[PDB]
RNA sequence: GGAUGUGUCGUCGCAUAGACAGCCAGGAGGUUGGCUUAGAAGCAGCCACCCUUCAAAGAGUGCGUAAUAGCUCACUGGUC
RNA sequence: GAUGUCGGCUCGUCGCAUCCUGGGGCUGAAGAAGGUCCCAAGGGUUGGGCUGUUCGCCCAUUAAAGCGGCACGCGAGCUG
């Protein structure tokens, strides 16, 4: 969720993914098709969404942790400097990027743990299966 | 009649019709009578 | 797609132009259709072939035949639907031809048959709408089935005999 | 894989459904460019354990083995593949995936079994006879049975490349 | 009480009277007497007391009715055989116990009026399906 | 009605 | 986000030895499957999802009741 | 080298994300009375106590006593 410790701040930019494999830790995987910023709680909403659907298994992997601190509007003004030290934490996903990938539950019992976790994500995504053999 | 923007089936009867430029939902059940417009 | 066409003796088709004129024992009728919608009587029976096939063309096809078949069953035997009056005090008499409604309304409901239709009331709680054109009979019959649609609790009003209508059940 | 052309310019193919590869070994490193759908419907099956017919335009059937393939992100489709020509008695090293069979003794028990490592690699496969699969027992496993390479039976000869006690699968408990 | 006929099917205990819980308003509001049933029924259940023998009732009209005794439950005989008086939430995980095939001889010799199976082997492997999901294992069998 | 096992029920 | 609105390419698929949709008819016996509860019988929730016959019919679609029941389905045959 | 600022009073007018009238679907809609959503701005939308107020509370009614916009409409119109 929120990182244990770091520097404090950042800035911004974008360009197609880089560290987004595919198959790994599961046969099934939900993928990101759009350049976004993923709020920490937006993962919770997903993970939990998923738990519920899976009574047991825990074969769900979230390799899209929040490594970025953002700020906010201190009610108004502008006559000051850095603000909102603690607004929220994001995890900058990028196309072809892989956020989730269940395992163990049949197709349709995965083809939902995803549909659902999808509805609450800032971006569109498509599920993927196998034939991902680059490195291992 | 339920006017929703996200129209979709509800059981094994829902016959998603398309009358005068409109996407609808006719089901034996009426609680299922959906309509985008 | 549709092709079979049983054009028994009595009838008489005249595909003279877009005007597919008909004549029978019940009464000469007339049903228009599309032109590019090829159709003619081959030997004895009949057939409504079509130029292109897919949708735009296959739709009208599914149309033409059906409609011609009606013109057939039309003048040949004619149409007549059967309605039933249901509920306490529901009834329908007659005024010359005019179906006389009386089903719970402070004042009765008088209905008038269109030029080419006639009502029939066997018992005072059963309706009969006989007529020529298949549409009309239906087009007209529906209006009655409107005067008082069956309530979702006792299925009153007008209905189609074996009218399958379940009661919501209240208190 | 009647892959014909083979130049540095892929214009006559990028647009028309055709993949783009390159085979070699240490002798001929002929530049290539095969068909999309083909390799598509092809690499699928045999995967990285299947040498197929490579009669480049003109008639010159060559034996090869699928090495490293780089598909496009954002889109599940591939773009570049690496064929490593067969050899005779020794190709190099292969990647053999892991499987499982028969109901495990931990699944109905109270949990599910998990393959810690999907595809597994071993040392010295053996040209002409390189496993295109790898079935491994699982039943015996209960609530914490960690199967390592030191177990999986080898197809007469084949030697293991990955470390011995490395877990390949483990029946993960419930919740 | 009222002029009503039709059908009826239930499952009351064997060697136990029929108070308000068993019948009473249940099959009483169909025009029938519980009294004459508290007897006749528990009359045939004596040969097989200490269980709950399923029995269907047929109504006609007025104050007429019938009944057909069946075979009592066999989960009671096994519980006693395993020293357990309650079922199991997990029939695969936490099972009950273990019996012998000799106990199946008397299963297809009393439950034969219902068992429409082929001949012996058929109903013999039919009953196991009921035992296999309950929590009881099969002893012996083919080979060995 | 009204139960399966204590004492009341149903019936019309 | 939604959708039998078209055009063009791709995948399964399943099939005149006669499918799909329509129709008539059937529909299993064990078993109110075992389990939890004031109870819950193909359908609130744990566990499985086996046997028998058969041309067949799955401890099971959904609706329904306080459980029943009742109503259809997957599997089966003839009509085209 | 001035675009007068709150509230009210007078005068309107327009938008709809409709307060009431009018039409309709579903309802857990028995009737009656309601809930909700859909269509619909023709017309209507009370009088007092407190407070500069805007609002809001309170009296007594009502079909209702809508929410906003037009330099928080309107001071070369007034009050102040
Ligand atoms: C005990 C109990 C609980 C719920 C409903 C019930 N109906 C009756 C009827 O007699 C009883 C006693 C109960
Ligand atoms: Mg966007
Ligand atoms: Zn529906």
């Amino acid at each position: 969720k929120r990182t244990k410790f770091r520097k404090q701040f950042r800035g911004r930019m974008t360009g197609d993914a880089k560290g987004g494999d595919y198959v790994a830790f599961g046969d099934y995987g939900l993928i990101a098709m759009e350049p976004a910023w993923i709020k920490s709680n937006q993962i919770e909403a997903c993970r939990i969404v998923m738990s519920r659907h899976f009574r047991r298994g825990g074969k769900i992997y979230i390799r899209i942790f929040p490594d970025k601190p953002v700020t906010k509007k201190p009610a108004e003004t502008r006559m000051g400097k850095g603000k909102g030290a603690v607004e929220y934490w994001v995890s900058v996903v990028k196309p072809g990027r892989v956020m989730f990938e269940v395992a163990g539950v049949t197709e349709e019992q995965a083809k939902e743990a995803f549909r659902l976790a999808g509805h609450k994500l800032p971006i569109q995504t498509k599920m993927v299966k196998r034939e991902v053999y680059d490195e291992a | 009649m339920k006017v929703r923007s996200s129209v979709k089936k509800m059981c094994d009867n829902c016959k998603v019709v398309r009358r005068h430029g409109r996407v609808l939902v006719i089901c034996s059940n009426v609680k299922h009578k959906q309509r985008q417009g | 797609g549709k092709q079979p066409i049983a054009v028994p003796s009595g009838v008489t088709v005249n595909a003279q132009d877009g005007v597919f004129k008909v004549k029978g024992p019940k009464g000469e009728l007339t049903v228009p259709y599309n032109t590019e919608l090829t159709v003619r009587q081959d030997g004895d029976q009949l057939l409504v072939e079509r130029p292109s096939d897919a949708q735009k063309h296959r739709a009208l096809h599914g149309l033409t035949r059906t409609l011609v078949a009606n013109a057939v069953k039309g003048v040949s035997d004619g149409y007549t639907i059967n309605l039933e009056l249901r509920g306490v005090g529901f009834r329908a008499k007659l005024t010359g031809k005019a179906l006389e409604m009386n089903i719970g309304y402070s004042h009765p409901v008088i209905i008038e048959p269109p030029a080419g239709v006639t009502f029939a009331v066997p018992e005072p709680t059963r309706i009969d709408v006989s007529g020529i054109d298949k549409q009309l009979v239906g087009q007209v019959a529906a209006n009655v089935r409107k005067v008082r649609k069956p309530d979702a609790y006792h299925g009153k009003g007008v209905r189609f005999v074996g009218e399958q209508i379940a009661l919501k059940a209240g208190k | 894989m009647e892959l014909t052309a083979k130049p540095r310019t892929p214009k006559q193919k990028l647009d028309e459904s055709m993949i783009a590869a390159v085979a070699y070994n240490k002798e001929n490193n002929v530049s290539f460019a095969l068909d999309r759908k083909a390799f598509d419907r092809a690499f699928r099956q045999q995967s990285t354990t299947g040498l197929f017919d490579i009669t480049v335009e003109g008639g010159e059937t060559f034996p090869a083995l699928v090495k490293a393939v780089q598909m496009d992100k954002r889109k599940r489709a591939p773009i570049h593949v690496d064929f490593y020509m067969v050899t005779y008695g020794e190709p190099v090293e292969v990647s053999v995936p892991v499987h499982t069979t028969g109901r495990s003794q931990g699944e109905v028990q109270g949990g599910l079994v998990d393959i810690v490592v999907h595809n597994l690699q071993i040392v010295a496969p053996g040209p002409r006879r390189i496993p295109q699969e790898l079935v491994v027992d699982v039943t015996k496993m209960n609530i914490g049975d960690h199967i390592t390479a030191g177990d999986i039976k080898l197809p007469e000869g084949c030697t293991l490349a990955a470390d011995p006690e490395l877990t390949v699968v483990s029946v993960l408990p419930p919740r | 009480m009222k002029k009503v006929a039709g059908i009826v099917k239930l499952q009351l205990p064997a060697g136990k009277a029929t108070p308000a819980p068993p019948v009473g308003p249940a099959l009483g509001q169909y025009g029938a007497n519980i009294m004459e049933f508290t007897k006749a029924f528990n009359a045939q259940t004596a040969d097989k007391g200490d269980a709950i023998i399923p029995v269907e009732i047929t109504i006609y009209a007025d104050r007429s009715f019938t009944f057909i005794t069946k075979t009592p439950p066999m989960s009671y005989l096994i519980r006693k055989a395993a020293g357990i008086g309650k079922g199991s939430s997990t029939p695969n995980k936490a099972k009950v116990g273990k019996l012998n095939w000799d106990q199946v001889l008397e299963i297809a010799k009393t439950k034969m009026p219902d068992l429409n199976a082929g001949s012996v082997e058929a109903a013999a492997n039919t009953v196991a399906g009921t035992a296999r999901s309950m929590g009881v294992t099969v002893e012996g069998g083919p080979n060995a | 009605s009204c139960t399966t096992c204590e004492c009341c029920c149903s019936c019309s």
